[PDB]
């Protein structure tokens, strides 16, 4: 009984009935949280946190910052339910039946006596192996800092 | 854009004028206001303000004592009609 | 020159003092950050006068002896 | 590190639920033609205690097993099983020897490690007793390769990093031998 | 002139941390040690007359990827993730009780069930176009065609 | 039945550990409100609440029971969502941040090499929880202090985040236990005294406590953002505010004052020398000492939160934004490069053991 | 040449060894064409996805039905709950079916 | 250029919060003084013979 | 039922709503990358994901900066 499915069904409903910009912002948070939680379990815990620190902590509270400076103004129920029920029939984004319905395993090895976190490897590669990517990204962030001022600052 | 033409103002003007005590129900461009309809100061102001509520055009103090006929008001709306600015949501999406 | 703004290519010492009295948050911020590279470039002085570097950590798997297998190895058999 | 993998038990039962993880047993055994061997039956604390003593006694056999892997060219698990039993038998030798020669000092050490998060820095006193007893019965000396002799960490007289909580048995056994053996 | 009345609230706040620390330290240590006493409840809870002093086992922090393998190894040896056993030779059960997790490898539910996040040019090709599968089916079919020859 | 009882506790003991843990935090949080008025009382030659419970001990419970049992003001008949999301998100955000604080060696509900990120990530959610309070619920006083609020706890979240990372850079670990256990021979108050001031200044501004208290500017915005809130929505939000004051007080002790580590190891060993290590009585006393060591340190900042409130006037809002960006940020961005330079110069790049 | 398939600890992962033999085969000077390296590339994709191996499991599951074989007697016994890896199931001689401790290591 | 305290002297007072820390200490002095509070209704404040109260 | 472009109904009717949909769409590509990087046990893919989060962050700022200037333009009369 995967309770993750129910939450998305709710979000798949309020997205269709969203009326004002309050609803759309709440869609973003209600999309991030199923992303963050399903990543905290299952695949990668490091990036479940890296989402919260950057997505919610930087952009989403900047979404609601600007939205307060924008505006605040202002089929039925059977069609919305019918749309969801037909949309819910197929939910296999892939079509490799063998790859979906067969489970696998990996065999652990004791060679890596130097156990380290996944972030240490990323730092060990992003700062040495792919330093150019890091230095270009710094350059892009420099462009934005100069870019954001010129657009907004009237003088 | 300004979608009002001369006929559109004239056609809807009568209905407002048919809503107030008028000596004759025949009103066109040549019809006056004080003479034909027998309207005094306070009577005429209500009709003039009423056309401001439907045509959404404000009449200034200069024209106040200089209004004598109903054709002038109909022609005035065209020269002074604009659509209210629409917010960023209505315009582009 | 009662309170004139110092010229940076004429009075370098007095130009520093202007930004040390009137903009304290800028002058002393850079100075703390300046010690970073300054101490980094002073490392070759430490490698000869204070102590020598440690040996690198054995973070490359099991150290494999640089030789060939020993055929004569026996014992602990079946 | 603690990242979810597909090879060992993950963080929580919810992780197992999302992945529909099945923990599968195999009821077979090794085929008859592969000779049998008795696996080492020690847990984490005994091994971490005896990791260096296993190295001294089995140094020639650890290297051959790892050298066999390199010379197998990716076919290690099938081409180094005979070498794999040599390492297991030598490792069992040390655990048995520590059990019949230095049994008291051995348990005092790894029980200290279980008490202090398996960190080698928290059980120096229970380790100095074990090293002296092993050197007088098995000739095995702990050594950390790469550095000088007088810079090995376990010989530091005033280590900067000491345990927060002192093991009582380690202190009692140290003081019991403080005056008796080390007059 | 130390006002003792103002110090009354801080004493309870001092006891606030103590209750959490006192219970958590003693309960977690007590349980961990109890589960290492044996592979069964009949020996976990029965204090032995012939046993020595009880040696405890404080909880482990800052674990790494080896400790996960160690815990499973101790589980297959002494029926607990932190069992204690320094026998030279493991039991006969240890030979053939290895546990190997088999799991699926499907994409997160939010990826394939959001009304918006599941729509992209390449995701529609995966979901509604057979061009990817027709090619990758031939490799699977060749496995059985290339046996008898 | 004793066989179905002894194993029953074996099936419920860890739930009780959390409940014991939950009550442990709430008791400190509940009596911080009482301790605030008392501490702020004598400092002002007042007396503080001493006539609600014996010597005023039952003062927080009176306010909790009073507020929880008031009429709840609602925009419509079934419009509870709007006046609950703001307080609930803020409460859960700071309640989940307690899953990482270690009461001793490995005495934390969550132990992972990403404790710092999880602690900082949960802080961001509470920031987003607060801006919901002043949103769309008419516009009289809550929406005035929501662009003001958001522009404050956004900016200082930069300075607070940098300070945390600079400490984590020194130990090369993001695990709070490693950070605590690595301060054995030194407390980061000695080398990083500027950071402790910067951390506490940012700790105050994030929680919106005075002097950086223009969120609920009492003389300017009546009750600030809580002027609409009443009864239970007020309790949840008010409880959210003080849990941060406890948490930020505890975090300061964890990072700069060594966490649960004893003040003196000589005294610490003498006390633990009296209890036999084979009886569980040793481990009850051990937890009390280590937690009490953390509590005394965390007490001083909880005292400091009230102390600064009783001696410093409020800071004008525009100078708050010009403060962190012009002053605190360049300093915190300079020690983030001063620290690696020194560590590498003497060949002391940290590792995780 | 840039690294690919780096495991979580900084070294080669499971499928890097099969990736290197493709690169060595392609860039070698002795090969007139890339025909020799066709099987080496098929193994690398096999390592990452196991699609051919999963297909062989689909047939075995499908074929076991048509003969009336039951998965209870051919399949590999498994335990689905991590708290029920009991010492009796683990094969310990004295072990008993009580739940094992997985609350906190 | 006409300030008595050198640039470093002014910066140390500025960066290290010299007056705020002094302000904190003086407040802490009052923490160890006897509060003026009396306990109504168990005690009353002073009254004068000229007090104007109930007719 | 995606070939009927159903997602367009789920988008809001403001410019700020379009911005949200794009970020959701870009977030879908990161979750797929983390899915691919973890299963392969590859840290090169997790570097890509870190870059996608960082780059998509900048794009959010530039979009709102343009929108804020655009919205200020309508209410830019400033007569008093
Ligand atoms: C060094 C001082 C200097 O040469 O310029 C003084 C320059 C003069 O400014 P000013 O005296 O106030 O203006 C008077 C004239 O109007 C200034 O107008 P100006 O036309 O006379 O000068 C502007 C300047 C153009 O400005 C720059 O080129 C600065 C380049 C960045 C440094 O052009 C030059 O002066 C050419 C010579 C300087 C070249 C610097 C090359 C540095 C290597 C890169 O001041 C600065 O630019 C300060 C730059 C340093 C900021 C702090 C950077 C810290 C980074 C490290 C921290 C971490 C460790
Ligand atoms: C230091 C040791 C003092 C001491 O412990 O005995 C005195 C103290 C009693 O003070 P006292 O008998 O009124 O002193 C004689 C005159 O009345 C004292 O009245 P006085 O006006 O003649 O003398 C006042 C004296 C203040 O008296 C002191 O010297 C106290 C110093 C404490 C400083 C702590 C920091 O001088 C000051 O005012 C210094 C104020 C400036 C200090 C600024 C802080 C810098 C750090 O004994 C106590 O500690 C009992 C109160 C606390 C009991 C602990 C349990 C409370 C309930 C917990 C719940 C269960
Ligand atoms: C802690 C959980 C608290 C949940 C409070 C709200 C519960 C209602 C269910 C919302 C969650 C479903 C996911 C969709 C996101 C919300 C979009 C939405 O339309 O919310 C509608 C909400 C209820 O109002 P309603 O009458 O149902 O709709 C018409 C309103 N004129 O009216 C609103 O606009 C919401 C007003 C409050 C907004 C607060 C921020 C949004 C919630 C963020 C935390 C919840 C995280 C998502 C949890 C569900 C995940 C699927
Ligand atoms: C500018 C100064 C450049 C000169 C320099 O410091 O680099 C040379 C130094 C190697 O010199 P050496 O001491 O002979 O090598 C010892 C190896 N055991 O190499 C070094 O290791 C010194 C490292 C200092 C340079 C890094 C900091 C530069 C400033 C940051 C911007
Ligand atoms: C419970 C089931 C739930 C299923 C969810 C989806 C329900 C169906 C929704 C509509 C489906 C239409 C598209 C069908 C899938 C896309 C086409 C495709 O992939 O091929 C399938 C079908 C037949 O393909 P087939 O010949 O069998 O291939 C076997 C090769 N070995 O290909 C076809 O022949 C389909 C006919 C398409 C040709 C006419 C339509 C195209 C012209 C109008 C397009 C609309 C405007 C687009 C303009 C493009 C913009 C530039
Ligand atoms: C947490 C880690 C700890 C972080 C904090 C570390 C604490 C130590 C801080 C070290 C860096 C601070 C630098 C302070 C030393 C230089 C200060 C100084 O000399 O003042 C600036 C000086 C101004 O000259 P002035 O004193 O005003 O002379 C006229 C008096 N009427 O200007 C000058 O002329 C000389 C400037 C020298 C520039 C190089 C420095
Ligand atoms: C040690 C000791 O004897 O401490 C006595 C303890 C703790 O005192 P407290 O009231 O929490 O101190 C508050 C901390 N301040 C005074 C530093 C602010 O008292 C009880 O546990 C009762
Ligand atoms: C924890 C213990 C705290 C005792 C405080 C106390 O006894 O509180 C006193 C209470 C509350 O009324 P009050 O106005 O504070 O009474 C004191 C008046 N003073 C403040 C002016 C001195 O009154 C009573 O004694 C009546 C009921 C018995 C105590 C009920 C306390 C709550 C239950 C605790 C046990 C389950
Ligand atoms: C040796 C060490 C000390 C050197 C002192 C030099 C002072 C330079 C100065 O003050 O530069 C002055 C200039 C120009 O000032 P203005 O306001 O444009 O004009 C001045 C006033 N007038 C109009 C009267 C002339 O400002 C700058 O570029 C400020 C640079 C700010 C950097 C902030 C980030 C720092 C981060 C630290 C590392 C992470
Ligand atoms: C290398 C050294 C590292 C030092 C690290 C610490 C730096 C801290 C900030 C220093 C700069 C500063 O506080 O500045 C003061 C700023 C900005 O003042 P301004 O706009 O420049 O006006 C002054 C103009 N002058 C130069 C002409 C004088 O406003 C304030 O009053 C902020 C008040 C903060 C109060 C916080 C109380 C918290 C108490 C914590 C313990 C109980
Ligand atoms: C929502 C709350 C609403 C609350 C509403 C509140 C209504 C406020 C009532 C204002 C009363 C005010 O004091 C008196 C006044 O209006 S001043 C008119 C006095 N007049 C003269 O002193 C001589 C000049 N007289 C004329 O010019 C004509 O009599 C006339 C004005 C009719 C023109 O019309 P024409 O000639 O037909």
């Amino acid at each position: 009984m995967n309770l993750e499915i129910l939450d998305l069904s709710i979000l798949g409903f309020y997205s269709l009935i969203s009326s004002n910009s309050f609803e759309s912002i709440a869609i973003l948070v209600a999309t991030i949280m199923p992303v963050i939680t399903e990543l905290w379990y299952n695949y990668s815990q490091l990036f479940a946190l890296l989402y919260t620190l950057i997505y919610v902590g930087a952009v989403v509270i900047l979404f609601v910052f600007i939205l307060s400076v924008i505006n605040e103004k202002e089929s039925g129920l059977f069609i919305l339910i019918l749309v969801l029920l037909l949309d819910d029939l197929d939910d296999n984004e892939s079509n490799d039946n063998d790859y979906n319905n067969v489970y696998i395993t990996d065999y652990a090895d004791w060679f890596n006596n130097y156990n380290e976190s996944d972030l240490s490897v990323i730092g060990n590669l992003l700062f040495t192996e792919y330093a150019l990517l890091l230095l270009i990204i710094s350059f892009i962030l420099l462009m934005s800092i100069i870019g954001l001022i010129l657009i907004v600052k009237k003088d | 854009a300004s979608t009002l033409t001369k006929e559109d103002v004239l056609t809807r003007s009568v209905s407002v004028l048919r809503g107030f005590e008028v000596k004759t129900k025949d009103i066109d461009l040549q019809t006056t206001f004080v003479q034909d309809l027998g309207m005094d100061s306070l009577d005429l102001n209500d009709a003039l303000v009423a056309l401001e509520e439907e045509f959404d055009v404000v009449f200034d103090d200069k024209t106040a004592n200089e209004i004598k006929t109903v054709g002038e008001v109909v022609d005035f709306v065209l020269a002074n009609y604009l659509p209210t600015e629409q917010s960023i949501n209505h315009t582009i999406r | 020159a009662i309170g004139d703004y110092p010229v940076y290519y004429k009075q370098p010492i007095r130009w520093l003092s202007y930004h040390a009295h009137t903009r304290p948050h800028v002058f002393y911020a850079i100075a703390v950050a300046a010690l970073g590279p300054v101490f980094m470039m002073a490392t070759p002085l430490r490698r000869k006068f204070l102590y020598d570097d440690h040996e690198p950590l054995p973070a490359n798997g099991y150290p494999l002896p640089n030789r060939s297998r020993d055929k004569t190895l026996t014992g602990y058999d079946d | 590190s603690s990242t979810h993998t597909n090879d060992s038990l993950n963080s929580s039962n919810y992780v197992d639920k999302l992945k529909d993880t099945h923990f599968v047993f195999e009821n077979d055994k090794l085929p008859s033609e592969i000779p049998d061997v008795e696996e080492v039956g020690a847990t984490t604390a005994p091994l971490l205690s005896a990791a260096y003593f296993i190295g001294a006694k089995c140094q020639d056999y650890n290297d051959d097993f790892m050298l066999c892997q390199k010379e197998a060219k990716g076919n290690g698990p099938i081409d180094c099983l005979k070498e794999g039993r040599r390492v297991t038998r030598c490792a069992s030798g040390v655990l048995k020897d520590l059990n019949t020669h230095c049994s008291d000092e051995f348990r005092l050490h790894w029980q200290c490690l279980s008490f202090s998060n398996l960190e080698y820095k928290n059980c120096r006193k229970a380790e100095s007793l074990l090293n002296k007893c092993v050197f007088e019965k098995m000739n095995l000396v702990k050594k950390i390769p790469g550095i000088p002799e007088d810079r090995q960490i376990h010989l530091k007289q005033n280590p900067v990093l000491k345990p927060v909580a002192l093991h009582q048995d380690s202190e009692v056994a140290f003081k019991k031998a403080q005056n008796e053996n080390s007059i | 002139m130390i006002p003792f009345e103002a110090l009354i609230p801080y004493a309870i706040m001092f006891a606030g941390f103590c209750l959490g620390g006192g219970v958590m330290n003693s309960a977690i240590t007590a349980d961990i040690t109890k589960r290492a006493r044996g592979p069964n409840q009949e020996i976990k809870r029965n204090v032995g007359e012939d046993e020595g002093p009880r040696n405890y086992t404080k909880p482990r922090y800052n674990t790494d990827q080896w400790d996960k393998y160690f815990a499973v190894r101790d589980l297959r040896l002494t029926g607990s993730l932190r069992g204690q056993s320094d026998n030279a030779v493991a039991e006969e059960s240890f030979k053939t009780n290895s546990i190997q997790p088999y799991s699926n490898t499907r994409r997160p539910w939010v990826l394939r069930r959001h009304i918006i996040m599941k729509n992209s040019p390449t995701k529609w090709a995966r979901k509604y176009s057979s061009r990817r599968d027709e090619r990758e089916q031939e490799i699977k079919d060749d496995y059985i065609r290339g046996m008898g020859e | 039945m004793l066989n179905n009882l002894f194993d029953f506790i074996e099936y419920i003991e860890y739930w009780l550990i959390i409940v014991a843990f939950v009550a442990s935090v709430l008791i400190v949080v509940a009596y911080l409100t009482v301790a605030e008025r008392k501490t702020m009382g004598y400092m002002q030659r007042r007396l503080g609440p001493n006539a609600v419970g014996y010597y005023g001990v039952l003062m927080a419970v009176a306010d909790a029971l009073k507020l929880l049992s008031k009429e709840i003001v609602l925009p419509h008949n079934g419009d509870i969502i709007y006046v609950m999301s703001g307080p609930l998100i803020s409460l859960f955000s700071v309640l989940l941040s307690w899953a990482v604080i270690p009461f001793g060696p490995g005495l934390s509900l969550l132990d992972s090499e990403y404790s710092i990120i999880y602690l900082l990530a949960s802080g961001s959610i509470g920031v987003f929880g607060t801006v919901i309070v002043g949103w769309m619920s008419n516009s009289k006083y809550t929406v005035l202090a929501t662009v003001r609020t958001t522009a404050q706890l956004i900016s200082y979240e930069l300075v607070l985040t940098t300070v945390v990372f600079i400490i984590a850079l020194i130990v090369s670990s993001l695990n709070i236990n490693v950070i605590i256990e690595s301060q054995y021979n030194i407390w980061y108050i000695i080398p990083f005294f500027p950071l402790c001031l910067i951390f506490f200044i940012s700790a105050l501004a994030e929680t919106a406590r005075p002097p950086f208290d223009n969120v609920e500017a009492e003389s300017e915005l009546v009750s600030g953002h809580m002027t609409e809130l009443s009864a239970s929505p007020f309790v949840i939000f008010f409880l959210s505010e003080y849990c941060s004051m406890v948490l930020m007080s505890t975090l300061t002790a964890i990072f700069f004052f060594g966490g649960y580590l004893p003040f003196s190891n000589t005294i610490h060993h003498l006390i633990l020398n009296l209890f036999d290590q084979h009886s569980i009585y040793y481990f009850i006393i051990e937890g009390i000492l280590l937690s009490g060591y953390l509590a005394i340190k965390a007490n001083f900042f909880m005292f400091s939160f009230v102390w600064i409130r009783a001696a410093a006037p409020r800071l004008r809002y525009d100078l708050l934004i010009l403060f962190c960006w012009y002053v605190l940020l360049p300093i915190v961005f300079a020690i983030v490069v001063f620290a690696p330079g020194i560590l590498y110069c003497f060949d002391a790049l940290p590792v995780i053991i | 040449a840039p690294l690919q398939q780096v495991g979580r600890h900084g070294g080669p992962n499971k499928c890097f060894g099969e990736f290197q033999r493709v690169v060595e085969c392609m860039t070698n000077a002795k090969h007139d064409s890339y025909e020799p390296c066709n099987n080496l590339k098929n193994d690398y994709l096999e390592c990452r996805k196991h699609k051919v191996e999963r297909y062989k499991a689909f047939l075995m599951q499908k074929h076991a039905e048509e003969l009336g074989k039951d998965p209870e007697e051919i399949g590999a016994p498994f335990v689905r709950k991590r708290r029920f890896l009991t010492s009796k199931t683990l094969g310990l001689v004295d072990g008993d079916d009580y739940e094992i401790g997985v609350e906190k290591i | 250029e006409e300030s008595s305290e050198s640039a470093l002297s002014k910066a140390t007072k500025w960066y290290l919060l010299s007056e705020i820390f002094r302000g904190l200490y003086i407040t802490l002095e009052m923490y160890f003084r006897a509060p003026y509070t009396i306990y109504y209704p168990f005690e009353k404040g002073p009254v004068s013979p000229r007090f104007r109260g109930e007719h | 039922m995606d070939l009927i472009l159903l997602m367009l109904v789920a988008v809001g009717l403001n410019i700020i709503d379009i911005y949200i949909m794009i970020e959701i769409l870009i977030m879908g590509c990161t979750v797929n990358t983390i899915y691919s990087a973890s299963l392969d046990n590859d840290m090169i893919g997790l570097i890509y994901s870190l870059i996608q989060i960082i780059i998509a962050g900048v794009e959010s700022a530039i979009g709102l900066s343009i929108l804020v200037n655009y919205n200020r333009i309508r209410n830019s009369e400033e007569i008093e």
